[PDB]
RNA sequence: CAGGAUGGCCUCCCCGGAGGUAGGCGGUGGGGUAGAGCACUGAUUGGAGGUGCAGGGGGCGAAAGCCCCCGGCCUCCUGUC
RNA sequence: CUCAGGCGGGUCAGGAAUCCGCCGUAGAGUGCAAGGGCAAAAGCCGGCCUGACUGGACCCGUAACAGAGGCGGGUCCAGC
RNA sequence: CGGCGGCCAUAGCGGGGGGGCCACACCCGGUCUCAUUUCGAACCCGGAAGUUAAGCCCCCCAGCGAUCCCGGUUGUACUGCCCUCCGAGAGGGGGCGGGAAGCCGGGGACGCCGCCGGCCACUAUC
């Protein structure tokens, strides 16, 4: 695995199906809803993106369970409805590296600079929600403190930050 | 439930109402689905000739399985459709060589009826019988208004919406006067 | 060339709306088409045997003459004069 | 088409379910007018036609109504020999589009010898027409002169039955048929005259 | 393939000869890229309500028995693009 | 003459071929990649029939514009 | 009423009424010309006694669909053009010339038009 320097943005063209691909890998993220219902709370509290990116799936799961954990100890999970509203689909191209020598290069210049998949990578576009949480006023607190600590775990910067959608 | 006798009311009352709409029998078409021949040569097709009165017609295969219809382009089944006097003659005596009271939830949706009961073949000695005995059967009754005529020639097609069309209540009772009974439940 | 021959920058070019798809008006198909008029040209995918190469479509010409059925229009694709021989489906009266 | 938008156009014909495209299409190619021919259970019409896309011009009609009025002819208006004698009456205004070109549209219907269709171009063809078939096609004689029908509208009389002479069923009620008679036929058929007497 | 030839292209000369339309506007034609979306061809994330069914668990056992049930196989107002 | 497929009824071990009705604008099928086209059809069936014909053009692709052989198709007319 | 078209859903679905419907349907005979690898059901020869009830024609109602428009979102999304204009070399923004879909609200729209006949007619009933 490299480090996100190319998985930060979008920069590279939508070329999702697996049809072209022939399958990837699936998400890293295994749970996408959590706790209870959205009925049972009164109001809505979002982390939103303002940047357009591309998010790995790696940095999907960091950022969701270090919300949840923190979630998980104080409220337990009688009160809460948390919410991861994206899907990856974006599909990652990569030229295969081994750092040969001799006859090998790794490389290449070309004998097939060409993608290979290694994994899924969600598209984030402004004005969307990378996470929509609902709590009553009580239990805004913990919700706050938690998308903090989501939001270094983001590839870029938030600058609509925390938002009280209000729900109210 | 209870069916029959709503029924047969409207079909009376329409009947004064407008002696020429009137629903009727289009045909009768008596068949063996399951087939005898695939594998092995009808001579049911011998019985079923004399039961109806009129020429029966091969059925061509299609698919391919294990059972019946194993290649294609061989005979499988037959059938004969009667219309008219040479349907009613028919089905009083095989309705009642066979059984009687059978649901209409287990007739068609539309004022259509099949029967479903197998075994025995009138007109003797012809069902002691070789090389087929007594065979299967299963009889459809296809019920229409008399005003459908006009779509079915190549003139004046129209498909009739609900102003005179066939519905699923008359149909039953018209058939069940010709020689039919007809269970309550349903 | 090594990916044409009559179809390249196509798909998307002979696909319609599902409104404009179904076999069109007779009217079009019996039309006909004077000489000294002016036409234009438009590629109907509808009818296969007599269908013009996609770098043509939308080109207006002025026709020559017939031969059979189709007629003989004499158009300027660039700077070249050619003459096409289309049958009247592919072609729509100017004005 | 159906409903909201979804494959193939609508068509005011295929609703109305009448003219076969490739029929059509293949008749118009010529140049020549088209006779159209089109068939009931008591009328028979033929009307020579021109195409125009705007609107299709008509130049001359002929009716089974204008042969039952003023021609002394009663008949029925179903029957063949109103076809034949349906023929000559656009035969006389075929001399007066001035055109004796005269190709038949059928609609949609199936091509099989003794119709009406047949019975009608048979008349044309006497009446002084040149048309283009290759006969095969054309009715026998008992039918033009009305003496198959004669055989069994003696035979049949109506709100009667009998077992051989009044027996139920279709006969002709008419002044001057009333059990089908080819003397009829033979004072019509010599009426011919292009004035219309 | 570190090479030729033939065009496009450059120049000089000669011939025929009145329009030409790079520019801009309107009229008459062609079109699916930005964008946008659930209406298809389409890949799939997620919980409901159906319990319509192939079946891995239980019950009046006759271990999914007539009848309901639970991984679940696929509808349905919804849910990512 | 109009379809996969679905729905309910019959037949069968469910099912298929096969049957009966209702729904159904094309998802069917067209030998074979892919795409486009198409429902009184190019799809389905029955019958007949062997033009997958001879000759000579025309046009385009080939090779856009713009040179560039061979070759292919479409489109004509003449003959059968 | 009919027949032949054009635009080809602004003439789709649903429901309602009448017929100013011999002639167009249902309907009835099928011997004969003729359709069925089964049936006059289909195709065709023959007739109209009965039914207007479809169909078909005419009128009307928009709830669904489709056509078009107005306003809101929106001159927003997006864009052609230029910059020692800004950023660490990506690039962006402003001016200038243009400006979409999805959706919400509010509407026209359940045809129009051309030719020719015809009970009735000499006209438009339809």
């Amino acid at each position: 695995l490299r480090p996100a320097k190319i998985d930060r943005y979008v920069d590279k063209p939508a070329y999702t199906r697996r049809e072209y691909i022939r399958g990837a890998p699936g998400p890293k993220i295994t749970i996408f809803d959590m706790g209870n219902p959205a009925g049972d709370f009164e109001f809505e509290v979002s982390l939103h993106t303002a940047e357009p990116v591309q998010i790995r799936q790696n940095a999907l799961e960091a950022a969701r369970q270090q919300v949840n954990r923190y979630l998980q100890k104080n409220v337990g999970r009688s009160n809460y409805h948390f919410k991861i509203r994206v899907y990856p689909f974006q599909v990652l191209r990569e030229n295969p590296m081994a750092t040969g020598r001799k006859a090998d290069r790794y490389g290449n210049g070309m004998r097939r600079p060409f993608g290979k998949p290694i994994g899924l990578a969600a598209r984030l576009k402004k004005d969307q929600k990378i996470l929509s949480i609902r709590v009553n006023r009580q239990h805004l607190k913990f919700a706050i403190e938690g998308a903090r600590r989501a939001a270094m775990k983001f590839p870029c910067k938030c600058y609509y930050r925390i938002y009280d959608k209000e729900g109210n | 439930m209870a069916v029959e006798i709503p029924n047969k009311e409207q079909i009376l009352a329409d009947w004064e109402a407008h002696p020429m709409r009137r629903p009727r029998i289009e045909k009768v078409t008596i068949n063996i689905g399951v087939g005898e021949s695939g594998e092995r040569l009808t001579k049911a097709e011998i019985m079923l000739q004399q039961l109806t009165g009129q020429k029966p017609i091969r059925r061509k295969a299609k698919k391919t399985n294990r059972d019946f219809g194993i290649r294609r382009g061989e005979p499988i089944a037959v059938k004969v459709t009667l219309r008219g006097p040479k349907a009613y003659e028919l089905l009083k005596r095989l309705l009642a060589a066979v059984d009687n009271r059978l649901k209409a939830s287990s007739f068609d949706e539309h004022g259509n009826v099949c029967f479903g009961i197998e075994e025995h073949i009138n007109i003797p000695g012809v069902e002691y019988d070789p090389e087929i005995g007594i065979f299967g059967m299963d009889v459809c009754v296809t019920l229409e208004r008399p005003g459908f005529r006009v779509a079915r020639r190549k003139r004046k097609r129209a498909k009739i919406p609900t102003r005179h069309k066939l519905t699923k209540e008359e149909g039953m009772v018209y058939m069940m006067e010709e020689f039919g009974v007809e269970i309550v439940e349903g | 060339q090594k990916a044409h021959s009559f179809r390249r920058k196509t798909r998307k070019k002979l696909s319609k709306h599902p409104r404009r798809r179904g076999l069109p008006p007779l009217t079009r198909f019996l039309q006909e088409f004077e000489v000294g008029q002016r036409v234009h040209i438009v590629i109907e995918p509808s009818y296969h045997k007599g269908m013009p190469d996609p770098r043509f479509h939308g080109r207006t010409g002025t026709v020559v003459g017939k031969r059979g059925e189709a007629y003989i229009v004499e158009i300027k694709d660039g700077s070249k004069v050619k003459t096409l021989f289309i049958h009247p489906v592919h072609l729509r009266p100017q004005k | 088409m159906a409903h909201g938008p979804r494959y193939r156009v609508p068509f005011r014909r295929r609703r109305e379910g009448k003219t076969n495209y490739r029929k059509r299409l293949k008749l118009l190619k010529s140049g020549k007018p088209r006779l159209v021919v089109r068939k009931s259970l008591n009328h028979h019409i033929a009307q020579i036609i021109v195409y125009d896309p705007k609107g299709d011009r008509t130049l001359v009609s002929a009716h089974t109504r204008e042969l039952i009025r003023d021609f002394g002819w009663k008949g029925h208006c179903g029957n063949t020999p109103s076809a034949y004698l349906l023929g000559l009456l656009i035969g006389y205004k075929a001399k007066q589009a001035g055109i004796e070109e005269a190709i038949l549209d059928i609609g949609l219907h199936p091509p099989v010898r003794g119709s009406s269709v047949f019975a009608v171009l048979k008349g044309a063809v006497d009446a002084g027409l040149n048309v283009p078939h290759s006969p095969e096609i054309f009715p026998d004689e008992y039918r033009i002169r009305g003496e198959h029908i004669a055989e069994y509208a003696k035979m049949l009389k109506e709100q009667d039955e009998e077992k051989f002479r009044r027996q139920f069923g279709g006969y002709l009620v008419k002044g001057l048929d009333p059990e089908k008679l080819p003397e009829h036929f033979e004072e019509v058929k010599a009426r011919i005259i292009e004035k219309f007497e």
